């Protein structure tokens, strides 16, 4: 798909107002290609969904999940007990972000086919509950999956996930757009504030995501990528080192900004 | 505001004091040029109550009475399109010395010259003010270009009509042309990005370990930090003196500019010129 | 930096005899500099005498010192001797055991810290 | 004012002598929050290190003393520090700090250090060329090395490709040393990367085992971890502060301008920190430098008179040098505090120099049609504003004429200036001696 | 005061002039501002470095001098030109344009 | 000679330019005037001065 505007954050903790401020750093350019890398399948074997993603220098994420539909997401680089991870889980109340070794993916459970019959509590999930070898711990806190109920639409959250790892700091870039969406990534701005900027070392190399929830709610799919664009579950925006420009509202917010390295017209 | 630091500034001697003087220069040699264009009258000329010059009407130039400022139409469609962050640079010794001559008095001064051009011809240029009726004057301007009185007589009211409806077309001219007043709002950008980029250019490390001062002096210890301050005083004075050398630069273009202004105030207003274009 | 110092050792030697010195090492510094014994003989000048490193594989040693002038630093304490052989009888000074904050010795003259004397004469 | 002009004497004008500034009244350190910051140290003197590839991780925050414990630590070590100086690491709030401890030989100690070469240096570890930070080495063959020989402890030397800065291998799979494939199995053309070291009390200093940390600090914004020494606000006045590291002079104050949560600190289209939030209190405050201003000296020349009036550039003198206390300004002369009058201009305010209606003719400049000048109100200082000229109503009318009678014939001057004097210079003399 | 023109450029030459002189005495950063000095009791292997500052102290200034005086003959020239204009037209001939 | 002044200009404006273009061979004080030379025979942690 093409990202319009999407992709851009508040790169430093400093506040600005009615500034045109010019830095350089990793961004996803606008109008880019991104994957739609559809994914759940559970039923019978496996269905092979929910895809694994090679991670180049982060990854920008969305997804118009209904409510927990798209649960979590696994980091690392072999996916196993040898190399190390990050757990990033979302529950109902809280986000279980782990990190360090465990045994191995265990892939989201099989669990019941029917998905909006009974079921709504947290239990016998993906369970990958392997473990290994272990170090840092977790960060509990308000959990980054905040359902406001939807108010006749008019909500379309959004959450636009950017996992950059640079100096051991897993910076994550969200916003609960309070927005609905006549079409996937809408037009018009929407800036990045961190909502968690995690710290340990490692280096990742792939990446993947949950959509355990006891029972598969209503996920379609299809089987291609290239840069697939349409309707799809999720995104992966490989960010690039640019020099974008950012202009600050009068307010402090990004209301604006623009590559340097897009256009002629941009430069 | 730190006490090693103009000490170790003082190892470059007179290199700044230059700079003020240079800057000083350069204010009142602009103080000088406004009044050398606008000071060419030792009076005050007033209109005459009644304005009726003769089928002619400059209420478009004349001050006008009702407004706060005494500035004309024109006056005041300049000003609006003229246009100026700015209360930042006073924070960094970028201090401007506001203009000695208020835009009031200059509008005054103006108005003095529009009413002794109108009350008196050219007269009051070479002396006293000889007051005389604005369609003889008219007529002994057409008799300088070489048309005889009678043309203009025998046409004044078609001459006051033309004039009128010119008169009024000059505001339209003004309003609809953004680049109207391409010079002045020139001047203006060329001076404030100047400022500007003199301010910016506290950012760069020039080669040291940070741009603040205080930090660097914080950090590091005096026997030691002074390389790192050396090394900053001198990009910042290098980007100071440059700034000082491209302002003298375009404030002698800014004076020969006007002196040719005033040199054209005092022939075309103050008389009639036979030097083409 | 500030690193202290300590020098033991000297005694009264013979033409001929021979010393066994000592410099133990303690406190911050800013590099991990060479031990040695920066002496002057009775109203000269202050004089290097011989260098080790701190990895144990550098030595120096100098012409009016050579043939009768060793260092070494032990193992165990990190106290740095002056092992000798056949001291004459002409070294009758105060051993000064200074400090050079420097990975190398590009010149001997500037000394970062200096140490405790030790006058040894040399007479029987 | 007869200072900075040299001379003994002055003319009627006025000259621009100095500048203005208030001195900063007190101090504000806030150098926390509702608590305290430490590195929690200690490690420093542990034995159990790791191996040279095995530096460690400390992301140190809030609990004792960041520092005044660490120079007995040990008896000896090393203490190279890139950057901060050694004497100031215990009032500098370090933000972001890595803590790595491992066990070299005492050979490769030097090694450890930007733009260094060997077994560890080129391969195990990297140390960033603009690293700023310092780095901790002492001799701990009385806890690491072991009579029988500890090879707990190791290193790796056939490693084929180098680790960039704080980059690291927990891998331990055979290396691959030529052409003849291997398949993983050690034999021609292989090495094992990982080799034991050889570490006993009975061994020499350059090998023996030195347990080596490296702290490396960030010297940049965002909240810090580490600083020994603070408390107190202030709001209205003019005092130099040092929250959590940021130290300056400047008048503290309420900011209507909001944060964001994650917002640390504030700035404008320029270098300073316009807003800096409070380590505590979590407030927005509005950092701005003091009311400083060029002070001029306006004067009828010596020879008239002696007395003068100053000018304060740029200044709303209601409060700033009014107010002023002992010698709380450059210009001192506190006498000069209210002088005869206080008057409030465009450019500025006067002092000393008493404001009339009566407009003359400029005689001394000011600004803003400001003009100073020395006669009665019996003589001082006047403010008057300026006069443009006689106001001359001339009587214009559809049927009069005025028509010169006589005439003068007057003889002006001009003084143009043509030529300057025509100087040379010369390099080798001048620039060289 | 009347000839005022003339006296400001003769003192702003002079004092240029001199302003250029005591230039030479500053430190620049070096151990002295005296070259002998510190090329006679410092060791040639690092006192170029003191000399190329005080070099580039020294040339610096002579530059910032000539650029000023660049621009104050280019004034003068104005002046002159000006002056010439005024002979021509005013003196060898009458002239009409007022003022 | 009598078309001085045209001259003039595009020699010295030719002139200002060979001069500037010139000045690359100036070492300012440096061991070499090429940048390669400096990069290659120093390290770069020393080279920078
Ligand atoms: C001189 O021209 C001005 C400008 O048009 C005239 O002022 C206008 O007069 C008309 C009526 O005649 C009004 O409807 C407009 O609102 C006026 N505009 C302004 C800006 O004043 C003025 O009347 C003319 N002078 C004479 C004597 O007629
Ligand atoms: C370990 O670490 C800290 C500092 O790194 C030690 O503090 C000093 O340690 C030496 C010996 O290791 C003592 O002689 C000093 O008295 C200590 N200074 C103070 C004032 O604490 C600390 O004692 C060591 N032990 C712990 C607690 O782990
Ligand atoms: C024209 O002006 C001149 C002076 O510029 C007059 O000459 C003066 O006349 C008065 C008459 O009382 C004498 O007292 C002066 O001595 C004369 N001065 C000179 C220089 O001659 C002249 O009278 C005037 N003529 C007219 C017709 O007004
Ligand atoms: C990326 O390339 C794909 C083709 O594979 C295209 O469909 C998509 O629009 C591109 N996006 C942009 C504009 O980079
Ligand atoms: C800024 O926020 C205020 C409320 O705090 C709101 O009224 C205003 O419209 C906002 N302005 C902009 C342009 O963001
Ligand atoms: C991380 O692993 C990759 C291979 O998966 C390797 O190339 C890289 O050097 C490793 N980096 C670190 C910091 O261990
Ligand atoms: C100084 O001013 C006085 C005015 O009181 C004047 O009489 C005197 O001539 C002046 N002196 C000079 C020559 O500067
Ligand atoms: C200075 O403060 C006074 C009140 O103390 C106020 O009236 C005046 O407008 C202020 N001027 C400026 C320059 O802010
Ligand atoms: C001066 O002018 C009149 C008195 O002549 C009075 O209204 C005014 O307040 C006085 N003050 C000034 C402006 O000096
Ligand atoms: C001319 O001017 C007189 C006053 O001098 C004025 O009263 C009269 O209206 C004007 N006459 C005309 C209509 O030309």
């Amino acid at each position: 798909t093409n990202s319009f505007t999407r992709g851009v954050y508040y790169p430093d903790k400093v506040f600005r107002s009615s500034v045109l401020h010019s830095t350089q750093d990793l961004f996803l350019p606008f109008f880019s290609n991104v994957t739609w890398f559809h994914a759940s399948g559970t039923n019978g074997t496996k269905r092979f969904d929910n895809p694994v993603l090679p991670f180049n220098d982060g990854v920008y994420f969305a997804s118009t999940e209904k409510s927990n539909i798209i649960r979590g997401w696994i980091f690392g680089t072999t996916l196993d007990s040898k190399t190390q991870s990050l757990l990033i889980v979302n529950n109902a109340t809280n986000v279980v972000i782990k990190v360090c070794e465990f045994q191995f993916c265990n892939d989201p459970f099989l669990d019941v086919y029917y998905h909006k019959n009974n079921k709504s509590w947290m239990e016998s999930e993906f369970r990958v509950y392997s473990s290994a070898n272990n170090c840092t711990f977790e960060y509990v806190s308000q959990p980054f999956l905040m359902d406001l109920e939807g108010k006749q639409g008019n909500f379309k959250n959004l959450r636009e996930f950017v996992f950059k790892n640079i100096d051991g700091y897993f910076k994550i870039y969200s916003k609960h757009t309070p927005i609905n969406l006549g079409r996937d990534l809408p037009q018009g701005f929407s800036a990045l504030e961190p909502l968690v900027d995690l710290p340990i070392g490692i280096n990742i190399t792939r990446f993947q995501t949950l959509l355990a929830l006891h029972r598969s709610y209503l996920t379609p799919g299809d089987s291609s990528s290239g840069w697939t664009a349409g309707a799809a579950a999720y995104y992966v925006g490989y960010l690039q080192p640019r020099t974008f420009l950012l202009k600050y509202n009068e307010n402090g917010t990004i209301t604006d900004a623009v590559d340097c390295a897009l256009d002629p017209l941009s430069e | 505001d730190s006490t090693e630091c103009s000490n170790l500034l003082l190892q470059y001697g007179s290199f700044c004091t230059q700079l003020k003087r240079a800057l000083t220069g350069i204010a009142v040699e602009q103080d000088k040029n406004t009044q050398e264009v606008f000071a060419q009258v030792k009076q005050i000329y007033k209109t005459p109550p009644i304005k009726y010059f003769g089928g002619f009407n400059f209420s478009q130039i004349l001050p006008d009475p009702s407004k706060p400022s005494k500035r004309s139409p024109i006056e005041d469609l300049l000003f609006n399109k003229v246009t100026l962050l700015i209360c930042a640079q006073k924070f960094n010794g970028l201090t401007v010395l506001p203009p000695l001559l208020t835009d009031e008095m200059i509008a005054q001064y103006t108005s003095a010259l529009l009413a002794g051009t109108i009350t008196s011809g050219w007269t009051f240029g070479a002396g006293p003010a000889l007051q005389i009726p604005f369609p003889m004057q008219m007529a002994y301007r057409f008799n300088g270009i070489g048309v005889t009185q009678n043309v203009l007589y025998e046409n004044q009211k078609l001459i006051a009509n033309q004039f009128n409806s010119a008169i009024g077309k000059i505001q339209d001219s003004l309003s609809s042309t953004p680049s109207a007043l391409g010079k002045l709002q020139d001047v203006v950008n060329h001076n404030a990005q100047a400022l500007n980029t003199l301010v910016k250019q506290l950012s760069s490390k020039f080669g040291a370990i940070s741009s603040v001062l205080n930090d660097i002096l914080s950090r590091l210890d005096p026997p030691e930090a002074e390389v790192q301050i050396d090394r900053l005083i001198t990009g910042r004075l290098q980007s100071l003196q440059t700034y000082v050398t491209q302002q003298l630069i375009r404030a002698a273009e800014i004076r020969a500019s006007a002196n040719l202004a005033a040199t054209k105030m005092s022939e075309c207003v103050l008389g009639q010129s036979k030097r083409v274009d | 930096s500030a690193v202290q110092l300590q020098a033991s050792g000297g005694g009264f030697v013979q033409p001929g005899g021979s010393l066994r010195l000592s410099c133990a090492a303690s406190g911050w510094a800013e590099t991990f500099g060479h031990m040695g014994w920066f002496r002057q003989a009775p109203g000269k000048e202050r004089e290097f005498v011989s260098a080790i490193d701190w990895w144990d594989t550098v030595h120096y040693y100098a012409d009016s010192v050579k043939g009768r002038f060793t260092i070494s630093r032990d193992n165990s304490k990190n106290t740095v001797y002056l092992q000798m052989n056949s001291l004459r009888a002409e070294d009758t000074a105060t051993y000064y055991c200074a400090y050079w904050d420097m990975d190398y010795l590009q010149n001997s003259i500037p000394v970062d810290y200096w140490g405790q004397g030790t006058q040894v004469t040399v007479s029987s | 004012t007869k200072c900075t002009l040299k001379s003994f004497t002055v003319e009627k004008g006025i000259y621009q002598t100095s500048n203005f500034r208030v001195q900063p009244t007190e101090s504000i350190v806030r150098f926390p929050n509702i608590t305290n910051l430490c590195p929690f140290d200690e490690v420093f003197n542990a034995t159990r290190f790791a191996s040279v590839y095995a530096w460690n991780r400390k992301r140190i925050s809030n609990c004792v003393a960041d520092y005044s414990v660490l120079y007995n630590f040990a008896p000896f070590f090393a203490f190279k520090c890139y950057g901060v100086s050694p004497t100031k690491l215990n009032d500098l709030c370090f933000t972001n700090v890595y803590a790595d401890s491992f066990v070299i030989r005492g050979n490769e100690v030097s090694q450890i250090a930007p733009g260094q070469t060997g077994n560890i240096a080129d391969y195990n570890y990297k140390l960033p060329d603009d690293f700023t930070g310092c780095v901790i080495a002492w001799n701990s063959n009385k806890l690491d090395s072991k009579v029988g020989g500890n090879y707990n402890y190791r290193y790796r030397l056939f490693r084929k490709s180098n680790l960039k800065p704080f980059e690291r291998d927990i891998s331990t799979e055979i290396y691959q040393a030529g052409n003849k494939p291997c398949n993983g199995v050690a034999g021609v053309n292989c090495y094992f990367p990982l080799q034991s070291y050889g570490f006993r009390p009975t061994y020499g200093v350059g090998h023996q085992p030195y347990r080596v940390v490296v702290l490396s600090f960030e010297l940049l914004h965002a909240p810090a971890t580490v600083c020994g020494p603070s408390t107190n606000l202030v709001k209205n006045k003019c005092v130099n502060f040092n929250f959590n590291g940021l130290t300056g002079t400047g008048v503290l104050t309420e900011s209507n301008k909001k944060f964001l949560p994650f917002q640390q600190f504030g700035r404008d289209i320029a270098d300073t920190t316009d807003a800096v939030r409070d380590p505590q209190t979590l407030e927005i405050l509005d950092i701005t430098p003091c009311s400083f201003g060029g002070v001029s000296v306006i004067t009828p020349g010596t020879n008239t008179s002696n007395q003068v009036a100053v000018l304060y550039q740029g200044v709303n003198c209601t409060e700033v040098p009014v107010a002023i206390h002992a010698d709380q300004l450059t210009p001192t002369w506190r006498v000069y505090s209210t002088g005869s009058n206080v008057f409030q201009t465009r450019a500025g305010c006067l002092i000393g120099a008493e404001y009339v209606n009566s407009s003359y003719e400029c005689d001394i400049p000011i600004g803003a049609g400001i003009c100073a000048s020395y006669q009665t109100q019996s003589q001082s200082i006047i403010a008057y504003t300026m006069s443009l000229g006689a106001e001359n109503s001339v009587a214009y009318s559809n049927n009069s004429i005025a028509i010169p009678t006589n005439f003068t014939i007057s003889v002006t001057t001009e003084i143009l200036p043509v030529s300057m004097t025509k100087t040379s210079v010369d390099c080798t003399m001048y620039i060289c001696g």
